[PDB]
């Protein structure tokens, strides 16, 4: 419960008031308690869910080859409230020692009838997802052994309470759309969801803690050959820009339609360099493996962006201020360390070194010009929003829904016959639509045919 | 001169320490002669959450 | 089992269900080619109605307040986007949060208008035919096909200057060169290298004041139709879409080739005077949605539709503040705490007027329960009550 | 007859206030319980005699 | 209490765990501060990692590493010296988990970072209000810790409670925690009546006692508002209505 | 004496509280600044000038019809440059021109 | 050559006979003066020849509930 | 501290941006956040008046 | 006078009527603990005795 | 502020080897052996002895009776 308050933890303060009269107190507990607000009225999706460690730990618990010894399983089911009898059973692998596959321990939380299947973010081979995609349509209940045990790490398949294939990431939990916590609140009231949420949290934490999840300094390192690969890219991209400047001087411009000649030059240049930065980023997403403790956080969605992991071992790129490139300076140049009248790549604000290798004095100053932009804006955008909200609240607060389903203003002037183009409340509708025939058919037909 | 002084609110951290790696400028300004902070020994890992 | 036999089972069960679900469920439940038998088919319809029956809004909700808050929350998280895109056609259309403020208010004027023009079945796949249309709407005066102006020395009095090539590479129609004397003020004559010179060998009115001649002949050119501006073309899914700057609705529909049934326009007012009032409502909805989607965030459509419908409640669109709903009729007390100036409008109500209550702010000022929420329920209970 | 969310809260709220000022309680024994929590168990057994006058 | 490094990793003390249940390195070192690993490759403070290695080398050798911008100690020397002193180059070691006791199946980074305690101390934030003295002429509660005040319930806080639909909760919070004055209104006149002690009776002006006068409960603030209209030539007839 | 040698000084001890004057960044008095172009009018120049306390503005604008006005602080109502020029001290048209 | 019809923004406005007025007004239990009110200008009303004191039935398509109806008057 | 004399609320986008002349006279990074941000700045270490 | 008494942009709607500080409250910093249920809140024992 | 009599992580007395350290290092004897020559194995004990300032001599001069 720290997306809805939009709180962090670096000193933010909260207040708490206690209602007194018996009618008021009762009213507060039935109508405003937390569990009645897992789905947000703004969009059809869950708002209270797993955050940073909750997602990342969930990945480590469900990867191909996460065999937990008997002592640990026993120790962690007592850490997650759940209370089972003498059925840890039955020890999938006893070759090395009698031990447990990671999928079965997670399976002890979902109820015994959830059949769901959806592709998720970690897939990288659209063919191996599709080799398994037909065996669900034309059979609907196969044996688990054949090709479900020929599983992939990115196609969540749960059938009647058993996670056969797939791995859990930010498509199950999380603040943006997760189609697992979502389905469990529609199908099985509200009270069930809080226990499933609560038990997932304390489970997932216990694996992440005892398994070790550090980040060191070598996680950003590339070898000598890959470094040289980036260097040749920065040289060619610079020389491409120089050739265009020489074309501008000799009057063979070939200018763009709309903009004036001076702006056509700038427009061509920015496109040339943006490709080169992204091209270096493709190299970074290629060489350093997906099995270190830093990229893992990036691809699942727990304080991540592949754009900043690449921005730590490759070019930073250009540096802009509200659109145009850096023009504000001395009469003819930006800084006094370049020659007057240089529109080159390096002169007009293009940093070549990364945060690891280190920024030089010219480049470091350029980076400050781009960083003050973000600072100024964020405090200004709030100002206009707050006033604007006061307008629409003092205009719409009067409307109610009458018992015959009609929205009426306080003077009996009917604003809308059958509310909101009738009749499903946005807190309970499916991504703009209503009842969802495609889900209901598969759900009831599976529970009856499966037996 | 903290012990002979009158001021609305003052602070005194008992055991300050000179920062391991610092800048050459900090010694030429006089921050090393009256510092403000301590050297912890940090480990990076996610504990119990 | 077959097609006709499940067109009747659904039929007599459709009474608790709605019209849209009837078409969708039948079409889909048919289209599963491994088709189940009969008993389970009844169960599906029986189950489906339960979901629908459980989705209706609970009478007593406060749909006004949640609509305001859900639209005013993402404005705080209204960060930047890639403002310098790698695109060409749409340019400087004022995205962001200030766009939302413009549509929420009336404003006849609004900054950077654009009107969109699609084409019919002849101009839909061909470059040379899309250009002729484009060139027909651009409209170029004389003050744009120049670089500057100066005067001469003795008797020459004036001169027109560079450049002349804007017709012999773009293709702007030498027949209209003769047209120019269409009720023109002065209009001399000298088409040499394509650049028409204009000599005036007279007197007392203008002698050398080359500034005030701006409102004269120079502005009075008409090399095209629809006094609007630039026109950019773009292949949008194998169809050429013409993106124009500014707006001129009355005369854009009366143009050969522009398909009149599909042009959409960013100007809120012009759509209301030409198309109609209900069409203005659809323009409001579409425009807000377009803004949110290009930012990443999504907001559910029922909120936008409430605000849009509520705003057009008089026929004429009126702003959301100080000249509209809060300024329009409410109760007298519902304008007492808004824009204190009231001593001219407040004394107006003192001549023959009443008030009952049932607002929101009147009841909170007096101490009464507001009529939304729990307040709209009334209880009743028979009093023997043997405990047992 | 299935209650709406708003009607449910009100009924409990009304019923709870009666329980404070007297008004004998049905089988609700355990150990020391607030007047609010008393109304919750009575409602869970569907014995609340308060009926909602529906405006229709 | 708030702690923060000199790079921007602001944070609050989360739990003060006993020394025994703390993971320790295959040497005698026991960590003092365990930092969340989700904060380094998110903010992009590579300088934090470099300082950690830099403090380890500096403590062992004995000389203080020079880190001034642009002409500071080259990165590669600290990594190449750390190894010859007897430690894996990457800053990582083998750590044993203090709770149960088995090596974590990973290596755990460890450094010497210079923190600093900030003055936003919890002793000066916490305070509570039961029922305090308020203003006399305007009748609002007081401000600050020297006069026992918290924050206010103004414009935005009314609109949020209405959204839920809590009518009962609303009334209690904004009015009842003030004064409620009971006045006797005439039914067919609309003007506020008039008592008389020593005899004990009410009496409205125009109609003499015969007409049933009724009690009406309202906020004291609103009664004063009627008077202002009454001081002018405006008549605020209160037409009451039955239960 | 009772002071510490590291204290750099530069502040006053008025009435007990230690007050310091934070330097204020002026906009270069007795200068000329040609303002920008084509927002509402043409170009305008602005000159701040102070002499013993008071500082006033004197623009010599020229809006896009060639009037060329001057602003005076006391009562706006711009006056033509050549009107004001003769009221100052130059009579003949040759004086202004040359 | 165009019209208010055949366009992706203007729905097909139709007029009710006198009988249906009373029938409609009993369902929603309201007075005549409480409905939204178009103006005597704007093409969509003047094309059909509508008189003040009428209830125009406008049927517009909503991309969520399919077919949704509405009703409006016309004043000067 | 060096302070500018403007309005603390209305946005001066052209007055807050780091101009090129600040190199070696005004500190490029030291700027307190809040409603000010950019208005109040700090003198560089290597600068004489 | 009267027209500056009932109003004058700072009279008696927004000042003392429609907004007030309230009673029965407390305010302080927050720190995390994932070992309690999703709806519970921890209240410091000093605050529990003043409310 | 006289040297912390214990280290902050490793419990081991340390004041008894501060003074003898300081005077020996202020004569040219390289610190990397002086510390080693005494009982200072791990580096956790070592940081607290290396970086410290002992301001107590300056502050003591001023008085408060
Ligand atoms: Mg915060
Ligand atoms: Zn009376
Ligand atoms: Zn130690």
């Amino acid at each position: 419960v720290c997306p809805p308050y939009n709180a962090d933890f670096d000193g933010d303060e909260m207040n708490l008031h206690v209602p007194q009269t018996e009618e008021a107190q009762a009213e507060a507990k039935i109508l405003m308690e937390v569990q009645n607000h897992i789905i947000s009225p703004r969009y059809g999706g869950p708002l209270i869910a797993g955050i940073q460690d909750h997602i990342s730990g969930g990945y480590l618990l469900t990867r191909e080859g996460a065999y937990f010894t008997r002592y640990e399983v026993e120790q962690m089911l007592m850490f997650a409230g759940m209370d089972v009898n003498e059925l840890p059973e039955p020890d999938k692998y006893e070759n090395g020692e009698p031990l447990w596959s990671g999928k079965t321990i997670f399976s002890l939380l979902l109820p015994d009838d959830l059949t769901i299947w959806y592709r998720n973010k970690l897939c990288d081979e659209p063919e191996r997802c599709e080799a398994l995609e037909k065996l669900i349509e034309e059979k609907l209940i196969p044996d688990p052994e054949e090709v479900r045990k020929l599983a992939y790490d990115g196609f969540v398949y749960i059938q009647n309470g058993k996670l056969l294939s797939g791995a859990v990431d930010k498509k199950a939990y999380g603040r943006e759309d997760g189609k697992l916590l979502d389905i469990i609140v529609r199908e099985y009231g509200v009270e069930r969801a809080r226990q499933f949420l609560d038990q997932v949290t304390k489970l997932t934490i216990w694996v992440i803690t005892h398994k070790g999840f550090t980040t060191a300094i070598d996680d950003e390192d590339l070898p000598q050959e890959a470094i040289d690969r980036i260097h040749e890219i920065i040289r060619e991209a610079e020389e491409k820009v120089q050739r265009l400047i020489e074309a501008y001087k000799r009057g063979e411009l070939e200018p763009l339609p709309g903009k004036t000649l001076e702006e056509t030059l700038e427009s061509k240049i920015m496109a040339v360099l943006a490709e080169a930065r992204d091209n270096a980023g493709k190299v970074a997403e290629r060489y350093l493996g997906m099995n270190n403790h830093a990229v893992i956080m990036a691809k699942t969605g727990a304080r991540g962006k592949i754009l900043n992991i690449t921005q730590m071992a490759a070019m930073l790129g250009q540096q802009s201020i509200r659109g145009k490139r850096l023009y504000r300076g001395y009469r003819g140049r930006v800084l006094t360390h370049f020659k007057p009248g240089d529109l080159g790549a390096r002169a007009r604000g293009f940093v070549t070194n990364s945060y690891k290798s280190g920024l030089t004095p010219q480049e470091y100053f350029f980076h400050a010009m781009g960083g003050r932009e973000g600072l100024v804006d964020t405090a200004v955008r709030t100002a206009q929003s707050g006033y604007m909200q006061r307008r629409l609240i003092n205009a719409l607060q009067d409307l109610k829904v009458d018992y015959d389903g009609t929205v009426r203003d306080p003077t009996g002037i009917i604003v809308q016959f059958k509310y909101g183009e009738d009749g499903v409340d946005p807190m309970k509708s499916w991504q703009g639509k209503t009842v969802d025939v495609d889900r209901v058919i598969v759900r009831t037909l599976l529970k009856m045919r499966g037996g | 001169n903290f012990r002979i002084r009158v001021d609305t609110r003052g602070h005194l951290m008992h055991y300050p320490q000179v920062p391991l790696v610092n800048s050459r400028i900090m010694k030429a300004v006089g921050f090393e002669d009256r510092p403000a902070g301590q050297n912890f020994v940090v480990a990076v890992l996610s504990y119990h959450g | 089992v077959a097609e006709k036999t499940i067109k009747s089972m659904v039929s007599k069960a459709e009474l608790p269900d709605n019209i849209k679900e009837e078409l969708y469920a039948k079409l889909i439940e048919y289209n599963e080619k491994y088709k189940l038998k009969k008993d389970e088919i009844q169960a599906i319809i029986d189950e489906t109605v339960r979901e629908y029956q459980k989705a209706l809004i609970e009478p007593g909700e406060a749909v006004g307040t949640v609509a305001a808050q859900s639209i005013g929350e993402p404005s705080t998280q209204m960060t930047l986007n890639t403002f310098h895109y790698a695109g060409v056609a749409e340019i400087n259309v004022t995205l962001g949060l200030p766009r939302i403020i413009e549509i929420v208010d009336a404003r006849k004027n609004p900054s950077t208008p654009i009107m969109t023009v699609y084409l019919d079945e002849e101009h839909r796949y061909d470059r040379d035919k899309a250009l002729e249309v484009a060139r027909r709407i651009e409209g170029t005066t004389l003050e744009n096909l120049a670089r500057e102006e100066t005067i001469d020395i003795l008797n020459m009095e004036y001169v027109v200057e560079i450049d002349p090539e804007r017709l012999e590479k773009a293709g702007l129609d030498m027949e209209k060169v003769v047209r120019k004397l269409t009720g023109s003020f002065k209009s001399a004559e000298f088409e040499a290298e394509g650049y028409t010179l204009v000599v005036r060998p007279k007197k007392v009115t203008k002698l050398s004041d080359l500034r005030k001649i701006a409102e004269k002949v120079k502005k009075h050119r008409l090399k095209g139709l629809s006094g609007v501006g630039k026109t950019i073309i773009r292949k949008e899914g194998d169809e050429y879409v013409i993106y124009t700057e500014g707006s001129n609705f009355k005369q854009v529909l009366k143009v050969p080739g522009v398909d009149p049934t599909r042009t959409r326009t960013n100007n809120i007012w012009e759509i209301a005077e030409v198309l109609g009032i209900e069409a203005a409502r659809n323009a409001i909805i579409d425009e807000i949605v377009s803004t949110m989607r290009e930012q990443g965030l999504e907001v559910d459509v029922r909120h936008i539709m409430l605000v849009a419908d509520m705003m057009t409640l008089d026929g004429v669109i009126r702003p959301i503040g100080r000249h509209g709903i809060v300024g329009e009729k409410a109760s007298v007390l519902a304008r007492a705490a808004f824009e204190i100036t009231t001593q001219h409008l407040f004394a107006a109500a003192e001549r023959g007027e009443v008030d009952p209550l049932n607002g929101v702010v009147e009841n909170v000022l007096i101490g009464q329960p507001v009529p939304v929420g729990t307040g709209i329920v009334k209880l009743a209970m028979s009093l023997p009550l043997r405990p047992k | 007859f299935r209650y709406t969310r708003f009607e449910k809260a009100r009924i409990i709220g009304a019923r709870a206030l009666q329980i404070a000022m007297g008004a004998p309680v049905l089988i609700d024994v355990p150990e020391g319980i607030t007047p609010l929590q008393a109304a919750l168990l009575e409602f869970e057994k569907g014995v609340i005699p308060i009926t909602v006058i529906r405006p229709s | 209490d708030k702690f923060a490094s000199r790079h921007g990793q602001k944070g609050v003390i989360g739990l003060i765990v006993p020394q025994e249940d703390m993971p320790w390195t295959e040497s005698g070192i026991v960590p003092d501060l365990i930092v969340n690993p989700h904060g380094i490759p998110s903010r992009m403070t590579v300088g934090q990692l470099i300082e950690a290695i830099g403090g380890k080398v500096a403590s062992l050798t004995g000389r203080r590493v020079d880190g001034t911008a642009f002409i500071g100690e080259p990165e590669e020397k600290l990594r190449k010296e750390l190894e010859e002193l007897g430690f894996k180059h990457s800053g990582r070691e083998i750590m044993y988990d203090g709770i149960t006791g088995r090596r974590l199946e990973a290596d755990i980074f460890i450094g010497v970072i210079y923190y600093q305690r900030l003055h936003h101390m919890v002793a000066d934030k916490m305070h509570a209000r039961s029922r305090g003295p308020v203003q006399v002429l305007t009748k609002q509660p007081t401000e600050g810790r020297a006069r026992e005040g918290g924050l206010r319930f103004g414009e935005m806080e009314r609109d949020v409670l209405i959204g839920h639909g809590a009518a009962m909760l609303l009334i209690e919070r904004l009015l009842e925690e003030s004064d409620k004055t009971e006045v006797w209104v005439c039914e067919s006149c609309g003007h506020l009546a008039l008592e008389d002690k020593r005899r004990g009776k009410v009496y409205c002006p125009v109609c003499g006692e015969d007409e049933r006068i009724s009690k009406v409960e309202m906020s004291y603030a609103f009664k004063l508002l009627l008077d202002e209209l009454k001081a002018m030539v405006i008549r605020p007839s209160l037409r009451l209505k039955d239960r | 004496l009772g002071e510490d040698p590291k204290d750099p000084g530069g502040y006053f001890i008025i009435n007990g509280s230690e007050r310091v004057i934070v330097s204020i960044e002026d906009l270069a008095p007795n200068k000329t600044l040609v303002e920008r172009d084509e927002r509402q009018n043409k170009v305008v120049a602005k000159v701040f000038s102070y002499r013993h306390g008071y500082r006033a503005l004197i623009t010599v604008e020229r809006k896009k019809d060639g009037i060329l006005y001057v602003t005076i602080p006391n009562v706006p109502k711009p006056v033509k440059f050549v009107y004001v020029m003769r009221a100052l001290g130059l009579l003949t048209d040759k004086e202004i021109v040359e | 050559e165009f019209n208010i019809f055949d366009h992706v923004l203007v729905p097909e406005h139709r007029i009710l006979s006198e009988e249906e007025k009373e029938e409609l007004l009993k369902k929603y239990r309201i007075r005549i003066s409480q409905l939204p009110q178009i103006k005597a200008s704007d093409p969509a009303v003047v094309a059909l020849g509508a008189k003040p004191g009428d209830v125009i039935e406008i049927k517009r398509k909503s991309p969520t509930a399919g077919y949704y109806y509405y009703y409006r008057l016309v004043v000067e | 501290r060096v302070t500018s004399p403007l309005s603390r609320d209305q946005p001066h986008f052209e007055a807050r941006d780091l101009h090129g002349t600040h190199w070696g006279r005004i500190c490029p990074t030291e700027t307190p956040e809040g409603p000010n941000c950019g208005l109040v700045k700090n003198l560089a270490l290597m600068s004489q008046i | 006078t009267l027209a500056q008494r009932l109003k004058g942009k700072e009279g008696r709607f927004r000042g003392n009527l429609s907004g007030k500080r309230v009673n029965f409250s407390a305010r302080t910093v927050i720190s995390p603990d994932p070992m309690i249920s999703i709806n519970e809140v921890g209240v410091p024992l000093a605050v529990a005795m003043e409310l | 502020m006289i040297v912390p009599v214990r280290c902050f992580t490793c419990g081991k007395v340390l004041a008894d080897k501060y003074y003898e350290f300081k005077k020996r290092v202020e004569a040219g004897e390289d610190p990397g052996k002086v510390l080693d020559d005494l009982g200072v194995e791990r580096y956790c004990c070592r940081r607290t002895l290396l970086s410290h300032v002992e301001l107590i001599d300056q502050v003591m001069v001023y008085k408060v009776y």
